[PDB]
């Protein structure tokens, strides 16, 4: 093997070595090769014979000229093929033949020349295909997709398509079951002849940075009419040439289009007034995603969209919106500190607002989203939310998650006093001195409860666990925590997982744990430990893993008791090996008293 | 025992605190309901001090688990809002104060509040007033 | 004594026992008596004779009424006399005849009934004078007030005053040069006959709370042609009867009279159209405490504003200003959470935007604030700055004050670097992870750091104190420090105050502080020493305090020598007294060792 | 050595890194100037990864003096705004991107930065440049 390999037997990764020919001591059983950048130069008859096991082959810039008529013959179960940059000018016919589960052909830039001089018409799994950089002129689909029954993507990206005709997409027409999804994104397009699409029925058409014309665009996207696409992606790109001017009489000839999905990329100017145009009243999802929108103001109130998306988007102030069949919100990684605004949406059940500087100073109102039927709140990574009510309207949530920003005022009474139908809180890494134990209270159906960097008073863990049975997750990590009152966990008769890790605890007890009848797991390492206090024999026998390590247990003899117990019931402990003393003589894991 | 008024869900009732014994009298219209509501509170007293830098610490209490300490300012001395910041000691006091408040949700029970307003400027006790709330 | 002493021989709190005369055993030499609430009932004559050395006296809620002839006959050095309460229906001639240093005279709610029959005529010192809530009915200043020269305020607040007449202030007319200050405030002013103030001038006057009626504000207001006030205080009281509707056009009459500095308290209804009135283009210094206000939108370009101030005024926007006059913005205590906006000021030298929850993303351009002079920027207590710029354009800046904001990026490059004349930086309490060498770069004339809550790398003191010579103040408290880097200080040859205590410091060395040739205070304490590394002969005899409190310093033999400098060398110390030690034997404070 | 440019106030210079010499072709107009600049950026090389997970990790010193760390993302997978996301390993990737830069004041001195470019897909490095500007 002049190369190296990843795994013993598998994954033999022999890119960029000065080879002239797949290498021989190659064992059998491989399944993932990798010959990149090697200065083949032809492929020859059987040279795969021996690898009846390899399934991901990946020849990239050897320079691949010809190829011999049984190249792949023994390949049997190879899956996806790549062939980027090879100079194959003309692929003679009989090539692709042994090759019989191919599911992913890639032919990037292989100087090819047309889609009806491609011998690839027997191959009857082929998933993708994609011919994108490759000096083709005619958007005419081939006969022989008839018999490629499973195809579900084509991707032209970057060719040198210049028009389209009644007679391409011909197949389609004749075929209303195909399920296909095209791309032509990149290609100098300026005539759609008349027509052209009329039954047509496409998955997906991306058409990003074709146009550099407003009046060119303009009657180019009014001859789609007739087409019934499922998402239309428009946009263009930053480093392209691209349209200087954009104005919403562009989008006339979309108003006959039966868009699904439409989404909008970026695009160099933007007027506001694009997304208020009098035929997008039938979308159903708008979304947007890095355009720089400044002022989302007021759109009419006969739209239908049923959701909206803003991702990346700049903005300078919340917008405001009454659509009364909108749902499904999102307005994510915002790229400027906003604070929130008062909204009416009745039909709303699914917010996010997670990644934006969104300060939100008022607090879970009906007021301040009029919807009855949230069911997934999230407020994750955002600047400083200040809590002055307790959901008093917001009762079906069951999903709410305030990580990382600044909660204010939350201990200062019972919040989340209405959710009583809650299933996930996260509280994660929100500065939260947890000084009032009534703070959980009402969380009467919670199951997963997360507070990581948040502190007590004392530094002792309280009793803020009644009324919170059905917990069944539990993670109270990297708390600097110093000791457990007593009588905690005493009634959390389902918790499965119990996270203690990066605690600064003395020692540990076992009358705790004494009725978590359910436990499984119970790291509790890196929170230097000496002993185990009281009878070790209450802790559930249900425990299958229980961290000890980056510990600092004495085995000088300190609890004899434990210090057997630790070495005898070591098929559940973690890591028994490596179990190091602290106190001299270290490097040890026995202490001489047995039983 | 010194003052009660049973709203619709509520029974409001004070007495004086134990190691102050200052006279004050105060009510309210109408009788608070912790649902959200909107009157007066009627005041009138003598004051001990010189009500220019008021405040009050609050000592609240829902069945028997002790919130922390709230510190509510009345008064701050710079132009405030109410007519009574301008008394001084030994001058009768007699007003009526407008409040409204609604939106949150309280949890039944008992609660507790030991109110005392100090006089910020020389940090002592006006009075201390043991009030007692029963929500149902 | 039958009362309470608070100082000895000084300051005898006598106040609420029940008493029925001056108690005889008080000492002479005594300053401050405090009967108050007692059951006397007649002043007597003489009674207060040998207290010739008192000065505050305060007889409150006594139930005086009546007072004999020579009843304050001894009291030579009385400043403040207070009365509030007490029944003395009728000052017949002579009372307040042996005071001859007044200062302060209180006769709140004593039934008075006109300000004539008053026999103060000869009290040639008194400074303020206050007769709130006594039943007066004119404000007709008397004559006598010719001889109380040095009198300069006067409150009538809460009397029955009715109307006012041209040959009241008759006194203010004649006398062109009292600096008299008035007071009106709750009385229900109705007539305020024609002509009434024509060449009067007050240095101040408050009318809160006078009028309950649209129109006849309007008009009395009207009336007021002619006066020429130093500040004009209007507004109401929340407890009290007020307007219902409040216009502009309320604020005719005021058209014509010199205001100097308008200031405007709380208002029941308020539209934000008031202040834009076109008769206050004259006013030199405006202000608003209280009035809820909601946008600022736009006032006209003529005002000559000098000075405005907003202070616990509700605020949902930040106001947009082009004041070409206006320096000294203020706004403070606001009662939201707003973020900044760009404003052209080009004549602001003072801004303070402090206790409000001003979040300020992008930071330090010119481009925020067009003024090229400002001079003293604050933004404490405020909610999450982002720093984005060096001062690029405010380079006259001499006052910063970045306290308790979350003041984030700052460690990311050389902020600061362009406020080459700076005086008083303090980013105390800011969560700042000192990572960077190069954080206080550029600020060469810098005379006082306060960083109090701020951490560093490795919790070691680094090299950041490079090119700051002229450091003068240095505070570096409360930082959880552990040890301090080789090298620090090397240069600040003027500091004077190092303050660390509350670190985390094991031991203490001498090599350090060897080029603080002007030091004189070395707060150190509360952070657990053990010894002085070192020779101990290096510090700067130039020490004056030095703080060694709450350490754990052993004197287990531990540094014999250090044990004995300690104890040496204490006349600088503080409380030396009950120094511990903290290795048994503890309770000790000298080493057997000597020399 | 690789390419060098001099500016009004400043001089750009790059080499490849030491553990790393995979070829890439860089350039900009108008050599930037340390004042404010507005251009492009010409690019050309032949990647070795798959540049959907674009982002370079940046070691800064000024002066020498480490700052911390940078992680700048280019690309990240959903409708990125570069056309070059799109390339893959062995596919000739030639462009121009626009940039302009204002408004902060930069110490005088010398600076160096190695920036290092990560497939995030996969964690490998398509290449590691070391930067060389003195700014006068
Ligand atoms: C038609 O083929 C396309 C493949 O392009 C499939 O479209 C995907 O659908 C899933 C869920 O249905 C979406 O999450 C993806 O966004 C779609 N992919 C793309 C790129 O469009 C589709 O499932 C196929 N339809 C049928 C009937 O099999
Ligand atoms: C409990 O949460 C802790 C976080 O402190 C997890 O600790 C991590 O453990 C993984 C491997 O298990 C490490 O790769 C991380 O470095 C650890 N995190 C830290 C901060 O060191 C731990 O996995 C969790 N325990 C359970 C049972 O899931
Ligand atoms: C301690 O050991 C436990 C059990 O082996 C580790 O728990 C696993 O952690 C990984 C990563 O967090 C999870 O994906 C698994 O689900 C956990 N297994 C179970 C069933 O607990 C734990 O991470 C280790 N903790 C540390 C800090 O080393
Ligand atoms: C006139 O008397 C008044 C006392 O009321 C003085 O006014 C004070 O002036 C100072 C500074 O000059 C201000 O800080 C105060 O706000 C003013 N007090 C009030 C309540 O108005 C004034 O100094 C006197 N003028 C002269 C010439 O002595
Ligand atoms: C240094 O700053 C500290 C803050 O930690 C000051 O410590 C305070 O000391 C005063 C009396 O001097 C006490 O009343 C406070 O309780 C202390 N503060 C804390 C947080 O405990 C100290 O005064 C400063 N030293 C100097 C020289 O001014
Ligand atoms: C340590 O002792 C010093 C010196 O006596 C205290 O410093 C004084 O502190 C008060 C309150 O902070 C200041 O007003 C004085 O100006 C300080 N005097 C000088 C000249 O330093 C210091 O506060 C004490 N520290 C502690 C924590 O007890
Ligand atoms: C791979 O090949 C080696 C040598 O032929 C053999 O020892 C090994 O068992 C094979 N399988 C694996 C999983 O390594
Ligand atoms: C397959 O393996 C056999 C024996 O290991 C060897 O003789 C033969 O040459 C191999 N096939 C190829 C194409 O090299
Ligand atoms: C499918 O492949 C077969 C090969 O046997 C060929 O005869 C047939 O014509 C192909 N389908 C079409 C539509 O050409
Ligand atoms: C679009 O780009 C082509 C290619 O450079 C150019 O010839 C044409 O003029 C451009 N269109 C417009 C309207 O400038
Ligand atoms: C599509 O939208 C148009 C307005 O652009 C509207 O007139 C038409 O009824 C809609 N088609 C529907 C709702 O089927
Ligand atoms: C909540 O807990 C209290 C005691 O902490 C208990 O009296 C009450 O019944 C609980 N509420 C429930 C179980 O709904
Ligand atoms: C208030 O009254 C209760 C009894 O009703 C008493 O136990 C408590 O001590 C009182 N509070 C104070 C501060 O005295
Ligand atoms: C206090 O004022 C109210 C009106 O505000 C009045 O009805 C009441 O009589 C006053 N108090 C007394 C003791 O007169
Ligand atoms: C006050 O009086 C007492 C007793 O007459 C006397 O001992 C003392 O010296 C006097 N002065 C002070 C300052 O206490
Ligand atoms: C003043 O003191 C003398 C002696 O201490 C005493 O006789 C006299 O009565 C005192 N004066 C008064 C008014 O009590
Ligand atoms: C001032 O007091 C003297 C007392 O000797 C009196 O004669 C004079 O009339 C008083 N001034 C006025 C203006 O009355
Ligand atoms: C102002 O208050 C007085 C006192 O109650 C009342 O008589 C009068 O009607 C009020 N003015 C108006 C306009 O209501
Ligand atoms: C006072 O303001 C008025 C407008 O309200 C203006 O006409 C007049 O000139 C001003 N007086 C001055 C500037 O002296
Ligand atoms: C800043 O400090 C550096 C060394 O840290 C020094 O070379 C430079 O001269 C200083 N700048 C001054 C003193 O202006
Ligand atoms: C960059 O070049 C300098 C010499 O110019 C060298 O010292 C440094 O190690 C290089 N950086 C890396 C990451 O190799
Ligand atoms: C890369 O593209 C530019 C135009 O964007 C072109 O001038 C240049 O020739 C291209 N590179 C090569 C090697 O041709």
């Amino acid at each position: 093997n002049p190369c190296i390999e990843v795994v013993p037997n598998i994954t033999y990764q022999c890119m960029d070595q000065k080879l002239s020919k797949v290498p021989d001591d190659i064992p059998s059983s491989t399944k993932n090769i990798d010959l990149s950048f090697n200065p083949l130069k032809i492929l020859k008859s059987y040279s795969f014979s021996n690898f009846s096991e390899l399934q991901w082959l990946d020849l990239s810039r050897c320079e691949i000229e010809t190829i011999e008529d049984k190249a792949w013959h023994g390949l049997h179960h190879l899956s996806n093929l790549i062939l980027t940059g090879n100079p194959i000018q003309s692929f003679s016919p009989g090539s692709f033949s042994g090759l019989t589960s191919l599911e992913n052909l890639v032919a990037v830039e292989t100087k090819l020349a047309s889609l009806e001089s491609f011998p690839i018409g027997q191959l009857i799994t082929l998933k993708k295909l994609n011919v994108a950089h490759n000096f083709i002129h005619s958007c005419k689909l081939p006969a022989y997709f008839s018999n490629l029954t499973n195809l579900v993507h084509v991707d032209l990206s970057y060719n040198y398509i210049q028009t389209i005709t009644v007679n391409d997409l011909q197949f389609l027409r004749e075929n209303p079951q195909v399920n296909l999804s095209l791309d032509m994104s990149l290609n100098p397009i300026d005539f759609i002849q008349d027509q052209a699409f009329q039954g047509i029925k496409l998955h997906e058409l991306t058409l990003r940075g074709n146009f550099n014309s407003s009046n060119i665009m303009k009657t180019c996207l009014q001859n789609l009419a007739g087409l019934h696409v499922h998402r239309l992606i428009l946009g263009e790109f930053k480093d392209e040439r691209n349209l200087e001017i954009f104005e919403p009489s562009i989008m006339e000839g979309l108003c006959d289009v039966t868009i699904d999905e439409f989404r909008l990329t970026y695009t160099n100017d933007f007027s506001d007034d694009i997304v208020k145009f009098h035929c997008l009243a039938n979308v159903s999802a708008m979304s947007l995603a890095g355009v720089s929108i400044k002022y989302l103001e007021d759109v009419p109130k006969h739209f239908k969209w049923q959701s909206l998306s803003i991702i990346r988007c700049q903005l300078k102030q919340f917008p405001t919106l009454d659509l009364p069949f909108l749902k499904s919100l999102t307005l994510t990684m915002n790229k400027g500190s906003i604070s929130f605004k008062k909204v009416a949406l009745p039909s709303l059940s699914y917010l996010d607002l997670s990644r934006n500087a969104l300060s939100f100073s008022g607090c879970c109102s009906y007021s301040d989203l009029g919807t009855n039927s949230l069911r997934h709140l999230d407020l994750s990574f955002n600047g400083a939310i200040i809590m002055s009510a307790n959901f008093m309207g917001l009762e079906e949530l069951q999903h709410l998650d305030f990580q990382h920003s600044t909660l204010k005022r939350v201990t200062e009474f019972s919040a989340f006093l209405s959710l009583e139908k809650l299933l996930y809180l996260d509280i994660s890494y929100t500065n939260t001195k947890i000084d009032f134990d009534g703070i959980f209270l009402g969380l009467t159906s919670l199951n997963t409860l997360k507070m990581a960097g948040n502190s007590f008073k004392d530094n002792t863990l309280s009793n803020v666990f009644a009324n919170t049975t059905n917990l069944t997750f539990l993670d109270l990590s990297k708390c600097q925590l110093e000791q457990i009152s007593w009588g905690v966990f005493d009634t959390l008769h389902r918790l499965q997982l119990l996270n203690m890790s990066h605690n600064n605890l003395l020692f540990l007890d076992s009358s705790h744990y004494n009725q978590l009848y359910s436990l499984s797991t119970l790291d509790c390492s890196f929170n230097r430990i000496e002993t185990s206090k009281g009878i070790l024999q209450h802790f559930p026998k249900s425990l299958a893993f229980f961290n000890l390590t980056n510990n600092s247990v004495a085995c000088i003899c300190e609890h004899q008791k434990f210090l057997q117990w630790v070495k005898e019931q070591k098929q559940f402990l973690v890591n028994v090996e490596q179990m190091t003393c602290a106190t001299p003589v270290e490097m040890n894991t026995s202490l001489v008293l047995d039983f | 025992q010194q003052w009660f008024c049973n709203s619709s869900d509520a029974i409001i009732s004070y007495s004086y605190c134990d190691h102050l014994k200052f006279p004050i009298s105060i009510s309210s219209e109408p009788c608070i309901r912790l649902r959200g509501t909107n009157g007066f509170v009627h005041v009138e007293f003598i004051p001990r001090g010189n009500l220019k830098y008021l405040y009050f610490n609050l000592f609240i209490s829902v069945n028997s688990i002790e919130l922390p300490k709230r510190k509510e300012v009345l008064c701050h001395g710079h132009d405030d809002d109410y007519s009574f910041c301008r008394a001084l000691k030994g001058e009768t006091v007699n007003t009526s104060i407008p409040f409204s408040f609604e939106g949150i949700l309280f949890p039944k029970g008992h609660y507790r509040c030991v109110a005392e307003a100090i006089a910020g400027d020389t940090e002592e006790k006006l009075f201390c007033l043991n009030f007692t709330i029963i929500h149902r």
